[PDB]
């Protein structure tokens, strides 16, 4: 709880480019074979962003800021992306959201939380028999006060590590607009060497969480392994950026996705 | 809730957060299991049309004449000493005799109440707090004796108590509207559907005028209704089938 990892390094941070990232499905109205404006919460185009990695001598798990709204990217292959941590004071005083996958459902709960000064999962143990099962929890001590508890549905997530370029890529937008969170998320396989490709997607709704609560500062939480302040950390890389209100030009196919943005 | 076997006492009386779901009270209003049913400020009927952010259900055992105590505004054993109705509260409450079901031979001893109290406890206030009342000015030094009494005490249900002694097992449904989003929502009931002809029609939180047909589009799985390029619904997804 208390006690910090004693492999994790401090660096700087540095930064990085990206191209089209940041757009999103703004909301559910269906169109086709038009152009549409709107401004929203977005990333600009051709922006910086935060090169962040986690590996067996730098590791990183900041605190940053939440402000309106953030979008992550992250480049996994043994999905090292275990969640995120939300609040306030990310403390039990006030209450705090933490959004968490245990390779079995998606557990998502409001409560007051204990904070712990560097929260993470271990797994024990790989050689042979791989494993890859969670043991340890440091994300919080203790819960009470819940007034919000969702489950997703049962799914089964590999943890198995890999090798070569990164199979998996995960992007979301993390915003709060009226009490109401929302999540936009895409996944598509991509060949990258290091900081973003070039290239458009377009997120979709994942939920609606019509929590409620101020979220001034967030966490990315991230899974270690050893064969609790000596653990490693397996190589990944994770992006975080800061949205703004920007116009962008929405053009529309003839099946309804949105074929490229321009930023005005 | 109201069927459950056996409650918390009342002085414990169970606090039960109904959020998140649909809440339709045509059922039990119509049901006929209840032997009396009354609302403050709002009716059965408007409950399903409303949507409330927390509904706390406060069930509970008492005896006959503690019935009347429970009203918004009141006094007595109940109101002041255990568990009392604020001003402003809309809610309703219901009572059924549960003589057969939760009064035992030679007393039931199970449900409890404080008789006593330093002072009146609040509308929404639960005290399950042991101290020893105290009625005088010797110290009680935490047990009962000389102006001191042992303020929690047990309820007399039986079989063969009067009508005003037999327990009734008493709901009372805290309707709290709060700034947060509104989760609890009554039943919304749906019509069938007619194509190929003039209506009006009103699907989940839009409305018009016009004649429907099955269309070649495809919406994405996330997108309820389209739009034309002057920003007006051309076409809509039924919210029931696909």
């Amino acid at each position: 709880q208390c006690v910090n990892l004693t492999t994790r390094t401090q660096l700087p941070p540095a930064y990085t480019n990206s191209f089209t990232r940041g757009v999103y499905y703004p909301d559910k109205v269906f169109r086709s074979s038009v152009l549409h404006s709107t401004q929203d919460l977005f990333l600009p185009f051709f922006s910086n962003v935060t090169w962040f990695h986690a590996i067996h001598k730098r590791f990183d798990n900041p605190v940053l800021p939440f402000n309106d709204g953030v979008y992550f990217a992250s480049t996994e292959k043994s999905n090292i992306i275990r969640g995120w941590i939300f609040g306030t004071t990310l403390d039990s005083k006030t209450q705090s959201l933490l959004i968490v996958n245990n390779a079995t459902n998606v557990v998502i709960k409001v409560c007051e939380f204990q904070f712990c000064n560097d929260p993470f999962l271990d797994v024990y143990y790989h050689k042979n028999n791989k494993s890859w099962m969670k043991s340890e929890f440091r994300v919080y001590s203790s819960a009470n006060n819940c007034t919000f508890e969702y489950v997703s549905q049962p799914f089964l997530m590999d943890l198995e590590g890999k090798q070569g370029n990164f199979k998996n890529l995960r992007e979301f937008v993390f915003k709060n607009i009226d009490g109401y969170f929302k999540i936009y998320s895409k996944h598509t396989p991509i060949n990258l060497v290091r900081d973003l490709p070039q290239g458009f997607s377009a997120l979709e709704p994942l939920v609606d969480l019509p929590i409620g609560i101020n979220i001034t500062r967030f966490q990315t939480l991230l899974a270690l392994h050893r064969s609790s302040s000596g653990w490693t950390a397996g190589a990944a890389a994770y992006y975080v950026g800061y949205l703004q209100p920007r116009t962008f030009l929405l053009k529309y196919n003839e099946n309804g996705t949105i074929t490229d943005a321009v930023d005005c | 809730v109201f069927n459950a076997t056996r409650f918390a006492s009342v002085y414990a009386w169970n606090r039960k957060r109904i959020s998140n779901c649909v809440a339709d009270y045509s059922v039990l209003y119509n049901s006929a299991s209840f032997s009396t049913f009354k609302c403050y400020g709002v009716s059965p009927t408007k409950l399903n049309d409303l949507c409330f952010t927390n509904v706390y259900a406060d069930s509970f055992v008492i005896r006959g004449d503690e019935v009347r105590q429970i009203a918004p505004g009141q006094t007595g054993k109940i109101a002041d000493y255990n568990y009392k109705l604020p001003d402003d509260f809309t809610g309703c409450v219901i009572a059924w005799n549960s003589n057969n079901l939760d009064s035992k031979v030679g007393g039931n001893y199970n449900y409890r109440y404080r008789l006593f109290r330093k002072s009146n406890l609040k509308p929404f206030e639960r005290d399950i707090s042991t101290e020893i009342y105290q009625a005088g000015s010797t110290p009680c030094n935490g047990v009962q004796g000389f102006n001191c009494y042992f303020p929690l005490q047990s309820y007399g249900f039986q079989p063969t108590n009067g009508v005003g002694y037999q327990p009734y097992r008493v709901v009372v449904l805290s309707f709290e509207l709060l700034h947060a989003p509104a989760t609890v929502c009554g039943p919304k009931k749906s019509t069938n559907l007619v194509k190929n002809k003039c209506v009006n029609f009103n699907f989940n939180g839009l409305t018009g005028t016009g004649v429907l047909t099955e269309s070649n589009k495809k919406f994405l799985p996330f997108q309820q209704f389209g739009r034309d390029i002057a920003d007006t619904t051309d076409a809509v997804r039924d919210p029931q089938t696909l």
